[PDB]
């Protein structure tokens, strides 16, 4: 299962522009909040990182083999901060459902 | 019944009175006021003042707010330079989840970042609302411009300060400050037990003495701000007794001698001698904090007039420095400070913040019939003594106005 | 600026004072 | 030729010297700063500097400005607490039309409501971009806490006066202090004759003394401003000499003997006596250097230091250490020969730039209505001795001290403890 | 708030002289 | 042509609502000038009267004849700074043709 996440990986095609696989997330609500919750840093390395990949894919071409990233690699940095939006988000639901 | 002041060994002072009431009130009391910061993390207490409905370890900022408004209960915070007070309300049948949430926000915060970013423009709202009156200008120009460390901070954040101050620095406070030997936990109409109990699950995980905090110095001046206000607000003080002296005693005799607020609504005060000593506003400030504490004159009046208001004022209080008094005037003064005390401890609110702050200064409790007597012991030339403190020791003076026609120290 | 909600003597130290409820000010 | 001098009988000065130049440069100068406000028109000259490019009884605004950009000449205002300068300068060939639109500026405004309305947007747009630097706050707080009403008022206005300064005011403000008797008119590069007879159609219709100022009063103390800047700004200074004295000299002789700014780029400035006695002790970053501003009737003398907050307060007692030394006669007649070099050619390079030398006339204009010829300043530069010297020094040393900090003053001393 | 146009830690050792006019340059200098 | 004149100022009929002459002027952009370099009284009198004088003519009345302005009474305090604008806007349109 690791080997075959490791090619599905490969095979997804995110890396290849230098992208993570949280600056694939479709920007929702709770999207959007937890990237406004994020530092910093983390928020302009993303930024620059989706600016390199809209250019990349402008001029149709990919980064070189030793540029892309490593499966193992990849940090799932907006996963932390966006559980809480979705945790916060649910609690809030539920208060109104009751 | 009873106070019980239970001083459990990490300091924590437990104190609960079960009176029977319908709505019972806990707070919680620390020494963390504005005193305790330093000129790299100024304004830092006004944050914590205003973070008090954030997300705890336990309770998200949803959680808090919506299960205090869902049983309709109150959470509140109060704050002087020494101390804070965060107070819960409500019926008994909610108070156990009252306690759930004031524990932890008082033990367990997690201040997080963007909440804080959110809070600040808050910060800057409340300053300004606070602001929006000339008296608490002044006393914070009175206090910045009397001390120089620890009581010379404000009370609200500056304004270069609003968008620095971080988490770390809201961590490092509460770390520093909110321990077990600081923190009396004062409960009406609630059983003593729970107070325990929650005492244990919380209020025990932090201990120490905390962070000391630095030595008040006085060091005089004057702080004098043209705002164009046709009103020109002027308070004049002097270093003064602190708490836990018979001194402080004479220095609040000494206020209501020379007048202490009107009585009458649309009176004239008439008795106060300042008022007598001829549109103004003469009253007499006195504060006393446990290492130092101000007595001074307090003059609200039209520009022009400033010059006599504030002499003739200051003129009554040398004749009270030179003897020139009689028992009679003592003797209301007495019934006056009495009076404001009782009413004072007559209500709920009040009854449970003097049951926290005597807990935080002494650790014990004095009977309000213990402090008649105590008040009494003031004699005339107490008071006289505490005049001629302030007609001698260095005065600060803080002014705002059109202060064309108002004097300074080296006139005054 | 605006005071967000715009809308006497000073004898006792101020207290800020803030919390759940929307009344929020200061008293000497 | 030389300078050329004459007392209107309505009492208004004219200097003129004709050099020939090809720019000429034109300049009038009146007795109404900063000082002459009272509680009531704070800011009020701030206005009025700002004003100059207005509707005036002869010309329009588009006039004017459109008329001075034409021939590419340029008009200026400088401002003191005492002085202020309204200067024109252009080819000799529009100077002309250039003392039309200056005399109409200085004498005949009309301050209409609604241009003073657009004004004092632009006057809290000139304030900020002044206290841009630490400088310029902390000697208007020295000031403000130095002194207790002239020269304490600032030289820009008040946060709270901005929207409140009126018509009537500024016009109250130039009928009581641009009259004939506080004014000097200084040209160079153009005829005498034509000064005057710009100073008849001119210049000679306000003739009173006008308002006089009140005597500026002394009352020491000190103001802080924690602001969290990186650098710790501080200003200790005490009353001294007034402008018309031999103790004034002595001052300047003892700024540059403990040291009035530097002369080498990226030097440490060696030879201040303060730059050395704080770079014997403190490796950190610093500038220190004395501050000596001196009105007609009081002066200001003390030091300045930027500094580490850290550092900031040992510095600030290693700088005061050493006037202490001055204090105790501890100095060399070397040094202070070097000082007074370092003043006369400080006064020479002053003088020898046209609208400095333009300046420098209207200044002696005013305050002694006689032209003091460079040649006779340099000996009496040299009057000034090494005992004189020390004096001004004990004076500053006993005098109530005024001290205005700014940044982060947590380890910045008071006045009781320095 | 943005100061209009941003931009010097030389201390000052003279009186200050705000100075503006029609050129655009204004400034202070000790 | 006195007379005359007050015979056309009663047909006119702007009296009637009680506006003023410089209050009927169509506001062009050296008219708004000149109302905006107006004194806060002034101007104040002049909206109150243009709100009046509107909702007479969407109820169809006119006031009372003894509330109507007097031809004499009129008084023309828009002319004056009206003239100034006037005269600045010629002097820098013929700037331009010079």
């Amino acid at each position: 299962l690791d080997g075959f996440r490791k090619w599905y990986y490969n095979a997804a095609g995110f890396n290849k522009l230098g992208l993570m696989r949280d600056d694939t997330l479709h920007e929702t609500e709770d999207v959007k909040e937890a990237i406004r919750r994020l530092p910093e840093d983390l928020y302009n390395d993303r930024m620059f990182r989706i600016k390199r990949a809209l250019d990349l894919t402008m001029r149709h071409q990919i980064l070189p083999k030793d540029q892309w990233t490593k499966y193992e690699e990849d940090k799932f940095y907006l996963e932390p901060y966006l559980k809480e939006v979705i945790r916060e988000r649910k609690e809030r639901e539920e208060w109104a459902k009751k | 019944q009873d106070l019980e002041f239970t001083k459990l060994p990490n300091g924590l002072v437990i104190a609960s009175l079960e009176n029977y009431a319908p709505l019972s009130r806990i707070g919680l009391f620390v020494k963390a006021g504005s005193r305790y910061e330093d000129s790299n993390n100024l304004g830092t207490s006004h944050l914590l003042r205003l973070a008090s409905s954030l997300t705890t370890k336990g309770a998200s900022s949803f959680k808090i707010t919506r299960g205090i408004e869902a049983v309709g209960g109150k959470l509140s915070v109060t704050a002087t330079r020494e101390n804070m007070a965060y107070t819960v309300e409500g019926i008994r049948s909610d108070i156990e989840i009252l306690m759930e949430f004031l524990l932890n926000v008082t033990t367990a915060p997690e201040f997080r970042r963007w909440e804080v970013a959110a809070l600040r423009s808050q910060l800057k709202i409340d300053k300004a609302v606070a602001f929006q009156n000339s008296q608490t200008r002044i006393i914070e120009n009175l206090h910045d411009v009397a001390y120089k460390n620890a009581l010379a901070n404000p009370l609200y954040c500056p304004d270069y300060r609003m968008g620095k101050i971080t988490s770390e620095e809201l961590h490092y406070f509460v770390q520093n400050h909110f321990t077990s030997a600081r923190m009396a936990l004062v409960g009406l109409g609630v059983s003593h037990s729970v107070l325990k109990q929650v005492a244990e699950q919380f209020l025990n995980m932090r201990g120490g003495l905390g962070l000391a905090g630095a030595k008040a110095k006085y060091r005089g001046g004057e702080i004098r701000e043209q705002n164009g206000d046709n009103l020109v607000h002027a308070a004049i003080v002097a270093e003064s007794a602190a708490i836990g002296n018979a001194e402080a005693n004479a220095f609040s005799v000494l206020q209501h001698l020379l007048g202490a607020g009107p009585h009458i609504k649309r009176g004239n005060n008439t008795t106060s001698l300042l008022s007598q000593s001829v549109p103004f506003d003469v009253s007499a400030f006195n504060a006393s904090y446990s290492d130092s504490g101000l007595f001074g004159i307090y003059t609200i009046s039209q520009a022009a007039a400033a010059g006599e208001v504030i002499n003739a004022a200051y003129n009554q209080v040398k004749a009270v420095a030179q003897g020139n008094l009689s028992s009679a005037d003592v003797q209301a003064a007495k019934n006056k400070l009495k009076a404001g005390y009782l009413m004072s401890v007559e209500t709920s609110e009040g009854f449970l913040s003097e049951i926290g702050s005597q807990a935080l200064a002494a650790g014990s409790y004095m009977p309000p019939s213990t402090v008649l007597q105590q008040i009494d012991s003031v004699a005339d030339a107490d008071v006289v003594k505490a005049a001629k403190k302030f007609v001698s020791g260095k005065k600060s003076m803080a002014a705002s106005g059109n202060l064309g026609h108002t004097p300074f120290l080296d006139e005054l | 600026p605006v005071l967000d909600v715009k809308r006497q003597a000073a004898a006792r130290p101020l207290v800020a004072t803030v919390g759940l409820n929307v009344p929020a000010s200061v008293r000497f």
